[PDB]
């Protein structure tokens, strides 16, 4: 039993071990008794204004669009205290699980910001923080990895399989399944079995729902698609989700195609894909023939992750979103070209959006649209990935 | 069938189940069927078996090793079940029980993947990240090919979920003895008398502890609280991983401990 | 003749060479055409909210004061796009230059800060960036050498003298004395000839305006003192301004001590060197016996300047305002305090200013008092010096 | 006083003034007077002579490398009046002019700093960053003292400041060839003609043109437009630099180039 509906359509669930189940009911009650309650509302509105710095900026793109009747806003959730929009849903989360009663955290990260995102939370609010990180990632994020350090977080290079987020993702719930007494699972993106999903959701919507009244406010109406990358799905559905049932507004997700679709290297699971159950939920995944779960590829370790949120499975399903994908080469142009002429360095991540907007706009240059894409964070963290990719191009 | 002609007969000889478990196809194929023939012909009173997953989120080092150490060896589950086949056609009264992880048994269907485990012989199947509130396909498919869907009792199970178990299980019920994941070196020390107790009020199938059982003492520890059998996973494999090099060392030592354990199941 | 006082009692002026005195004269008359400019005061105005994303939240702190009987604020300008509190007062440079119809920027730098926010402003606005920085600096802030490269601009080191702030500063101001008639000399904080104290205030006064609303808002009175790092005074003129008039609050500006004032090894001016002429203004400087200009050193390169801005000599030659000094290692433990307590990476100049705060608090826990402190920046730029400390003290 | 006789003997001759600059104490004490007294014996009509200054913000490289010689060798301000009055024992007649920064004046007392120029023998004294609207307590203490206080002509002068100098300045007027920085690699090709004629209208002190003149064509050109004459300095410097290791050697090209450049200054 269930206080809220765990599926979308046919995905989702909760296919956990049956220890985990009471974790799971327990944090569903934890959320809906939240949502319904003016102190709890009170409390994480004040860390989300006065904490975290929202609302953020919607940023009218000045010169990118030049040459075109594409009008294009990004919604800056890299302005967020922590640089990316996964310090929203970490001080609802903390408030949750203080409200249980729990002390520590587990966090799973592989672009380090949900990470540092889960580690800030920790520290401000008096939890014990424990952070799982592919060793690969932390090889390669050790700048992120020493900031979570700096904030008290213990940070666990994870060398099994891809040594990556799936792999992540794998010691966090082992870990969870003999701590859940002590320790809430700040699970870092709407995936997972339910009610992650959710939760995740619901204390994201804030963007989209700031960016509406942002739209309405600066240009009087709603915008023709909003655009946002697709890892696991919590940027996405958090700007997506105020805008369903305004269907005249497109809502586009960009998978990471990593070196092309072709090669098998990418995380487009939900376009190229098949449907399993693993992470605790039954969603599309990147599988063998057999049934073994294929290692997927980003340039974005943000986006290196074989599955994908139950919602963004069931709204591409019924025709309300359309998911494409954008390929490492592609996300790197747009990331220099907002370098360069907007002064914004975006996330390698972000800029999968970023560069499906600039292909609307650039393959149609005289469709008049009104586009925003979520700027889900800043850059910072990756300009040595790129430094080491210009400098092996000769570009440097 | 054959859960309930084995509890019959070790209940009349007051005797617990000693049941081990191994991944199939580890360290090959061929040395796996050598290392279950041993296990049986050493004393084991029923077998679970795994089939190598890409991601097992239940298991523990030792468990994950076996999984790469048979896709080192190049085991599919296709190969998985003709091995399945051949040990039924050994053995056939002895239970065999697959340990499942859900994205294998769902894959290409539900329903084909029992239909196959009924074709080969197989007793009982435990998916280990479906509980029973996802199970109706699983426990459906289960019994409408004649296998037996096992269900896992947690040591922080609440009344309502000792009755669906009791309800929905056959063959045998899972008793966890304690939270975490597989592992020999962690050992469960929470007592599961009142468990125990409930699932035989509620005539649920009989109970076989596992996890962190790793000691003859652990298992008649669990026999005289009332548990028909226990069950042996990383124990075993652990033996296996220290002989990887040293084959026929491998299954004396396995024949030594399967003994042991099964001794002390006599109560 | 100028239009505006030049001076703050004895200190400030223009003592530049004879051939800059037009660009000078110029500058501050477009200064003064756009401060009553309402269209040059709306873009300015939705520049700083929709791109950089003012006004900046004002943070309570919910740990470190526990225990005492200080509230203790941050205006936390570490959530300006770019990082800290230099964006602000580039995009109203920019705009001037623009104004004054310039197509290309000059800029030193230190921090690689204002560096990065002159780039940044440079890209949005289409102004052809080039940044003077110490080559010490640039060997040790590679990171955002090539932040401020990947936004276009040109970085070059300067290998002169201690190859730090003031050397940059030195080259920038010979390169704009043969390129005046093209190029704006956008300089990083409130010193140098003027206008550009002046300048620099008013375009960071937003600063100040905000936390007065802000904890009006919060608390039903004014703070009882407001403490700000001072390298040059930018981000200190810009929090004190808008309470100068105020007289019950208190100015506190934080100079650096580096190892310590007696080492001669320090950043401190105001209160530790002698008047002299040089930056183009009359200032205190580190000087020696024979008045040849000393080199100065900090733990922070953006602190790492051997004069200061004449508004701050001069509030406090008059006892408006109260100078000290925090060493390295001072700043060192409020940066750890910060980052375990309140989750929050500040720059390493913030936490000078942070530091004297704790300090001000642990030395008298049972005074009641309201402190803001303006977190100007963002500490992700420091986080390897830190470690490269913490790795040779064998504290990690 | 020097400057007046200096450039009614030269107008009598039909002549240019030729200015060396040079940085005191440039290689050394002893080495840079008698690079200054090789500059007079070879047709030097008057000297501009730099003291060493930690951040000389009006000078490109050749003359920082000076400055960064001179202050390798111990090179201090005392040390420096200690050289001008040597130099002024030897050459009562040629005018001396200092070219300082302003720090280095205002350290221990602007009336100080010109009462010691009176004492060892100065003649004139410009303060390469104060401009003329900052030149009040200054051009007073240097008046007050019998130095005459240079002001700079720049190429963007506009008329008020032409008054301005061609009022407040004595001896000679700087007029500046271009923009930038002190340089021999980049020549001044402007048209000065303008300025040298409104600055005679309002009866400025005679100018002589700096900054970029490194050959005898620039000195007639200045000479044929109407200056009084020209100054050069990097182009000195670079012959010290280029022959540090060589002191004989220097001295003698020294001579080679201030005789030619001097000889053109004859018109
Ligand atoms: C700036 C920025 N933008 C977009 C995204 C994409 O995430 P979404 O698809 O959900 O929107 C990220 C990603 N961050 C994460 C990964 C995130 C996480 O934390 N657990 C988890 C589990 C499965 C899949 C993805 C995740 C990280 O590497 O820490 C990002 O950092
Ligand atoms: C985050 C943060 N906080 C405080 C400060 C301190 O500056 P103020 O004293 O003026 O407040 C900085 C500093 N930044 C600068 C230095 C700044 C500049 O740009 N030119 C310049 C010239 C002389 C002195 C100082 C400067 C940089 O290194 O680029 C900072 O980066
Ligand atoms: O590995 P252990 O800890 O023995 O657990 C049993 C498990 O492997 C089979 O169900
Ligand atoms: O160095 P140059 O370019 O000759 O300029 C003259 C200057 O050094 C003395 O006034
Ligand atoms: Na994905
Ligand atoms: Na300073």
């Amino acid at each position: 039993t269930t206080l809220l509906n765990p599926y979308f359509g046919e995905f989702g669930g909760m296919y956990v071990p049956q220890i985990l189940m009471p974790a799971l009911n327990q944090l569903e009650e934890a959320f809906v008794s939240a949502q319904k309650d003016p102190e709890f509302q009170a409390q994480f509105a004040d860390l989300l204004k006065n904490y975290a710095g929202r609302p953020t900026a919607l940023t009218k793109c000045q010169n990118i669009t030049a040459g075109t009747r594409t009008t294009l806003y990004l919604k800056r959730e890299d302005l967020l205290h922590g640089g990316a929009h996964k310090t929203n849903q970490v001080l609802g989360q903390a408030l949750l699980a203080k409200r249980m009663g729990k002390s520590e955290i587990i966090a799973e990260t592989g672009a380090g910001q949900h990470g540092v995102a889960s580690a800030l939370a920790s520290a401000l609010l008096g939890l014990k923080c424990r952070i799982y990180m592919g060793a690969k990632d932390v090889e390669r994020q050790s700048p992120n990895v020493f900031r979570m350090r700096l904030m008290g977080a213990e940070v666990i290079p994870v060398h099994s399989g891809s040594a990556t987020l799936k792999d992540a993702c794998n010691e966090a719930l082992r870990d969870w399944s003999g701590s859940y007494e002590t320790a809430h699972y700040m699970l870092g993106t709407a995936a997972g079995p339910h009610p992650y999903p959710t939760i995740v959701r619901e204390f994201q919507r804030m963007i989209g729902e700031e960016t509406k009244a942002q739209i309405l406010d600066k240009e009087g109406r709603l915008p023709d698609a909003v655009i946002a990358c697709v890892g696991g799905g919590s940027n996405a559905i958090g700007m997506f989700a105020d805008f369903i049932n305004d269907t005249s507004v497109g809502l586009i997700g960009v998978e990471p195609g990593g070196h092309g679709i072709e090669t098998g290297e990418h995380g487009a699971p939900l376009k190229h894909g098949r449907v399993g159950i693993y992470f605790g939920m039954k969603a599309p995944m990147m599988q063998t023939a057999d049934g073994q779960i294929e290692e997927s590829y980003s340039i974005s370790a943000g986006l290196d992750f074989p599955s994908v949120g139950p919602q963004h499975a069931y709204l591409n399903s019924i025709g309300r979103a359309d998911y494409v994908s954008i390929t490492d080469d592609e996300a790197l142009e747009a990331f220099k070209t907002l370098c360069r002429h907007e002064g914004i360095i975006p996330a390698l991540e972000s800029s999968h959006a970023l560069a499906h907007a600039l292909k609307m706009m650039r393959e149609q240059p005289e469709k008049e649209q009104l586009l925003v894409v979520n700027l889900s964070g800043r850059g910072d963290k990756d300009i040595f990935t790129v430094h080491d990719i210009l400098k092996a191009r000769g570009e440097i | 069938e054959r859960y309930e002609n084995l509890f019959a007969q070790l209940n009349d000889r007051r005797e617990g189940a000693f049941v081990p478990f191994v991944t199939l196809g580890d360290p090959g194929i061929e040395q796996s069927l050598k290392i279950i023939d041993t296990l049986i012909d050493a004393g084991a009173d029923a077998l679970e078996l795994g089939v190598p997953f890409s991601d097992p989120l239940a298991d523990g080092p030792t468990i994950q090793n076996a999984n790469l150490r048979a896709f080192a060896a190049g085991v599919t589950p296709a190969q998985c079940f003709e091995m399945l086949a051949l040990i039924r056609e050994k053995h056939p009264t002895i239970p065999i029980g697959l340990l499942m992880y859900a994205n294998l048994v769902f894959n290409n269907g539900i329903d084909a993947f029992y239909a196959r485990c009924e074709q080969v012989g197989v007793d009982s199947v435990l998916v280990a990240d479906v509980p029973v509130e996802e199970s109706a396909p699983f426990r459906q498919a289960a019994l409408r090919h004649n296998i037996a869907p096992i269900f896992i009792c947690p040591p922080n199970a609440d009344d309502d979920l000792l009755r669906q178990v009791a309800s929905y299980g056959r063959g045998y019920t899972y008793l966890l003895s304690r939270s975490g994941v597989t592992g020999a070196e962690n050992r469960g020390a929470l007592p599961l008398h009142h468990l125990i107790e409930k699932l035989k009020e509620y005539h649920a199938a009989p109970a076989l502890q596992g996890f962190g059982i790793s000691s003859p003492e652990q298992v008649s520890a669990a026999v005289r609280a009332g548990a028909a059998g226990a069950i042996s996973g990383s124990a075993i494999v652990k033996i296996i991983e220290k002989n990887l090099a040293s084959p026929k060392q491998m299954l004396a030592e396995l024949r030594s401990f399967v003994s042991a354990m099964k001794a002390a199941s006599r109560a």
